[PDB]
RNA sequence: UACUUAAAAUUUAAGGAGAGGGUAUCAAGCACAUUAAAAUAGCUUAAGACACCUUGCCUAGCCACACCCCCACGGGACUCAGCAGUG
RNA sequence: ACUAUGCUUAGCCAUAAACCUAAAUAAUUAAUUAACAAAACUAUUUGCCAGAGAACUACUAGCCAUAGCUUAAAACUCAAAGGAC
């Protein structure tokens, strides 16, 4: 672009930073609604443990539960955090182990 | 004989319109530095000026004097002088009529007409 | 039309000043070298020369803005006559509109440099010059319809104020 | 120089043309109603002007033109 | 705080060299002008008007707000956005 | 085999790989090989571009256009897509 064209337009317009599943917040608190299994998109093979939750904002999201074995059930309370599960498409939230009803993984 | 408050005590511009009665719309331009590019560009402003004799024509360079009291909401200047008349320029250096970069009357001659 | 059209008996521009000097020339020879046995292009060289004499101070010069404007006025009037018979000729319709625009451009430069010649040229050639409008106005059915109401609404509001002023002044006059 | 990018656009346009053909009658009714709402919005915007100006009735001899109807 | 007349601090009103967030799929706004016999038909705008959306900024500090209705005669759902404290 | 149609006369429609896939203009040919194509490169002015797909799409506005054209997004998905050899 010419110097006249750079002057008439100025600095590049910056698209706004749209928020993610946590809505620009470190964590959210949600109530478990259902516990189910999700299948990782190929080339991976597993039965990943997930749960649906109703977040404090009022929306409902799918959250991956990390660790080997959880005791979560419906009506439990959990603290979710950000971070996508790479193989699980659409799962953009995770549960925090050791907060509210969710507990630390039982060591073997 | 206190002078005007406005910063533009004296402004030069081009008469871009003359459709209001006894008023000439004048476009002045100033140089403003682009901070990113550090280059000067033309910022233009519009000034309404009182043309008492309706002696202004579109395209002529004029000098405006700030009025002591604003005549109206937008008329805060008067026509001090017509520096260059449109198509009827008179060379300041020699005083002879010119039509562009040429003399309609040679400076060697002394017509005195 | 225009005040002057070259007569059929006029000689072409090549021999316009040569035949008069010759002592005696036959009627046939005068007819062969007249504008009757010539193309339309030759008749236009005579129209242009007549206008240059009647307008330009120095008709010997054809490179002045005033002369260039006269050259384009003859062409424009020629293209207009062409387009009156050839209604669907799109090449010449472009030639006509581009010459009109060229004349307007030259008239603008003439106005800014020699206003006195500009005024004479426009008066003699019968060409009206309109100044370029500062702002372009978009046009479409919705805009033209809203702009018509806005003008009408204003006029009605102002008419009511004028009537009120007359009634108010009339009442005051009666009291006095 | 392959034509792969042209083939993606080729399929999108083909499938879109068949979608419009299936729902041609539905799309017609959507448009006639979108134009009607477009006309009402135009009339209301013109009524706002004269009412704000202080007039209690539209200017004499004025009838809002119907500019979106099948006038041509 | 001085004098029978003047130096400050602090404000208010009318303004304007220049600068000053986003969307142009907000492109027209619709009285937004001038003159001063009251006529003329003008004014703003792609050099971004107008409309909408978002945001305290200018940081020795400044600006706005003070239960709500922009205001607060009035009306209303009738007061901790002073300190600590509670739901 | 035979239509619409290609033809004429009026009007509409305004789209092409409408592609020399080369904006225009004035210089230079050396103090210059990403590849391929069409040797390199400077200056001036305007237009345009800012990962891929979604998308020659949705909505908006204009239009003789009504299964239309021009204008033209986002959510969401992906870690590539793409060019040359
Ligand atoms: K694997
Ligand atoms: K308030
Ligand atoms: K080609
Ligand atoms: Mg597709
Ligand atoms: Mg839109
Ligand atoms: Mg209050
Ligand atoms: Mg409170
Ligand atoms: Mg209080
Ligand atoms: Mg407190
Ligand atoms: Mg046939
Ligand atoms: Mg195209
Ligand atoms: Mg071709
Ligand atoms: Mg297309
Ligand atoms: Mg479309
Ligand atoms: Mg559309």
């Amino acid at each position: 672009a010419t110097l006249n064209q750079m002057h008439r337009l100025g600095p590049r317009k910056e698209p706004p930073k749209r928020l993610g599943p946590t809505e620009g917040r470190p964590q959210l608190k949600g109530v478990v609604l259902r516990t189910f299994i999700r299948k990782p998109k190929k080339p991976n093979s597993a039965n990943r443990k997930c749960c649906r939750v109703r977040l404090s904002t009022g929306k409902e999201a799918v959250c991956f539960i990390p660790g080997e074995g959880h005791t979560l059930q419906e009506h439990h309370v959990v603290l979710v955090e950000g971070g996508r599960t790479q193989d699980l498409p659409g799962v953009k939230l995770k549960v925090v182990r050791g907060k509210y009803d969710c507990g630390h993984v039982q060591k073997k | 004989i206190v002078r005007s408050s406005v910063h533009a005590k004296w402004v030069v511009g081009k008469v871009i319109g003359t459709a209001m009665i006894k008023t000439a719309k004048v476009r002045a331009t100033r140089l403003v530095l682009d901070p990113y590019l550090l280059k000067y560009f033309n910022k233009r402003k519009t000034y309404f000026a009182h043309d008492a004799l309706q002696q202004c024509s579109v395209g002529d360079i004029v000098l405006l004097r700030a009025l002591p009291v604003p005549r109206s909401k937008h008329v805060k200047h008067e026509l001090a002088e017509i520096i260059f008349k449109v198509g009827r320029v008179i060379d300041p250096v020699t005083g002879k009529p010119c039509a562009g970069t040429a003399y309609l009357e040679s400076p060697l001659s002394e017509p005195r007409e | 039309k225009q005040d002057d059209e070259p007569p059929s008996s006029a000689f072409i521009k090549e021999y316009k000043d040569i035949i008069p000097n010759i002592e005696k020339v036959d009627d046939v020879v005068k007819r062969i070298l007249s504008l009757e046995m010539a193309s339309r292009k030759e008749k236009l060289k005579i129209k242009q020369e007549q206008l240059m004499n009647k307008i330009v101070e120095n008709p010997e010069d054809s490179r002045t803005l005033e002369a260039q404007i006269i050259a384009l006025t003859v062409r424009i009037r020629n293209y207009e006559e062409h387009m009156q018979k050839h209604r669907k000729d799109k090449a010449h319709k472009r030639h006509l509109l581009m010459s009109i625009d060229r004349r307007k451009k030259l008239l603008k430069i003439l106005r800014q440099t020699n206003y006195d010649v500009f005024e004479k040229t426009c008066k003699e050639l019968g060409v009206e010059y309109t100044l370029p409008p500062l702002h372009f106005q978009k046009v479409h059915r919705r805009f033209l319809a809203k702009k018509a109401l806005c003008i009408r609404v204003y006029q009605e509001v102002q008419k009511l104020k004028k009537q009120k002023r007359a009634l108010k002044a009339a009442a005051a006059a009666a009291k006095k | 120089k392959n034509v792969l990018k042209i083939r993606r656009r080729k399929m999108n346009h083909h499938k879109y043309r068949k979608l419009v053909k299936r729902t041609r009658f539905l799309r017609r009714k959507v448009r006639e109603g979108r134009l009607k709402k477009k006309q009402i919005k135009f009339e209301k915007d013109l009524k706002r002007i004269w009412l704000k100006a202080g007039l209690k009735e539209a200017p004499e001899n004025w009838q809002t033109p119907k500019i979106y109807l099948k006038n041509k």
